[PDB]
């Protein structure tokens, strides 16, 4: 077609008209979030990890749904841009391989990169194994570790005192990466996959743009181990994407299922069915 | 009431309660005996768990600088315009070995740090034992010098008891050989 100013108008009325339709979409989705995840959480604490480029409002709005679903947030740690550069990678295994290891853990032997050591040695601290034969870490020794991270500058965390154990845990990231930062996508996957055994399951969560490589997310889909020991989510910006963390984190405690979902690339579905 | 008869019978409840705390005393001079043993076999065992902990953190010691050895050779390697494009060459064809090294250098860490926590807790327990071992004899030694200050107390009763029997019964053989005489 030649008529390029009537093109522009009816595309631009078409475009105006699918802004206002997904602004209602989002707000039934925000009106209705409670009742999507009613009872999903009842008796069960989720621990938050959080990478600097994931957003505040992200972890707001999961943590708004845990409440929602009768479940409790027992932290929310941040992990540091030292931690997740991975250029302090022998400083980091050299505070995880010592002392502050609470009295009869056991390490996992099998991969020694430090992303999959610092999430060993946290899911120990902060998770609460599905085997009753496992330790149960007092709450002097969770300090410990814990103190010892964030004198390193690997975590800093929110409460400052008495957390509790957590049966599950959420890794929330940004979305895209810049190449520059890979390092950041395979740390960050490496750390939340090792949880995964440490707790009741992990769920890797990430703004659009994550299911694209480097970042998380698309490093967990391609790795058939990482995608077959973590669920993950790729657009945790978006509503439907965050009330997904708590329904996937469901299927998790319960019957120990993994998902990848969201709109993004090697997601298998939107949502849990 | 103060018949020779009833003297005699009270002298004769006295005794047996006598009897009884000294029957006491000599079992709970056993139990403290027993616990005695009992605080050295712990205090051997705590001992031992030291010698194991010592001998794994040695391990730990060892494993962690073999790792500083390792990364000191990578280092010193690294550290000419040709020379210079023949040690980028060299350091990138080992590079996925020295990666390897380091692996099995960092799992061997790892395998020594975990016999180091199975140790610490060890040693915990047998301290923890040791200590609940030097209680019972705490509590057994106390319970016997209880006992021994009863028995000491009754053998006292006892004695002035029978003093009084005996007084009474030297006063009723002089009393019969008096009348006896008239």
């Amino acid at each position: 077609k030649r008529d390029l100013y009537t093109q522009i108008d009816r595309l631009t009325d078409q475009r105006d008209a699918l802004r206002e339709k997904l602004s209602a979409a989002d707000n039934f989705d925000i009106q209705v979030g409670s009742r999507i995840v009613h009872d999903a959480l009842v008796g069960k604490s989720v621990v938050i990890f959080r990478t600097p480029d994931a957003h505040d409002d992200d972890i707001a709005a999961v943590s708004k749904i845990v409440g929602q679903a009768g479940g409790a947030v027992t932290a929310t740690v941040s992990l540091t841009q030292e931690f997740v550069e991975a250029n302090s990678a022998e400083k980091l295994r050299s505070v995880v391989n010592s002392s502050i290891l609470p009295a009869g853990s056991q390490l996992s032997t099998k991969l020694v990169d430090q992303g999959s050591q610092a999430g060993d040695l946290l899911g120990i601290a902060l998770l609460s194994n599905a085997d009753p034969a496992a330790p149960t870490v007092e709450q002097a020794q969770r300090d410990t570790v814990l103190a010892a991270l964030r004198e390193t500058g690997f975590i800093t965390y929110q409460p400052r005192d008495r957390i509790g154990t957590a049966n599950a845990t959420v890794v929330v990231t940004g979305g895209a990466l810049s190449t520059d930062a890979g390092n950041q996508g395979v740390s960050v996957a490496r750390f939340a996959a090792a949880l995964a055994p440490r707790g009741s399951g992990t769920l890797l969560a990430g703004r659009d743009g994550s299911a694209n490589r480097p970042a998380a997310v698309a490093v967990t889909r391609a790795d058939a181990d990482m995608a077959a020991e973590i669920s993950t989510v790729d657009d945790i910006d978006a509503e439907p994407g965050r009330i997904t963390v708590i329904l996937a984190l469901h299927d998790l405690i319960n019957g120990g299922h993994v998902g990848h979902y969201g709109t993004g690339h090697g997601a298998m579905s939107v949502t849990v069915s | 009431t103060d018949t020779i008869a009833a003297l005699i019978a009270d002298v004769a409840k006295a005794n047996q309660r006598l009897q009884d705390l000294s029957d006491e005393v000599q079992a709970e001079q056993e139990s403290v005996n027993k616990a005695m043993v009992d605080v050295e076999t712990a205090r051997d065992n705590a001992a031992a768990a030291e010698d194991d902990l010592e001998v794994s953190q040695r391990a730990v010691k060892d494993a962690n600088a073999a790792i500083a050895a390792a990364q000191h050779r990578f280092d010193t390697f690294a550290a000419s315009p040709d020379e210079i494009i023949a040690t980028v060459t060299a350091a990138k064809t080992l590079s996925a070995s020295s990666q390897a090294v380091m692996a099995n250098l960092q799992r061997a860490r790892t395998e020594r740090v975990n016999t180091e926590s199975a140790a610490r807790l060890a040693k915990q327990k047998a301290d923890k034992a040791a200590a609940d071992a030097k209680a019972s004899q705490d509590a057994a030694v106390a319970a016997l010098t209880e006992t021994r200050r009863k028995f000491d107390e009754q053998r006292e009763e006892v004695q002035r008891l029978a003093a009084e029997r005996d007084a009474a019964q030297a006063r009723l053989q002089a009393a019969r050989l008096v009348a006896w005489s008239s």
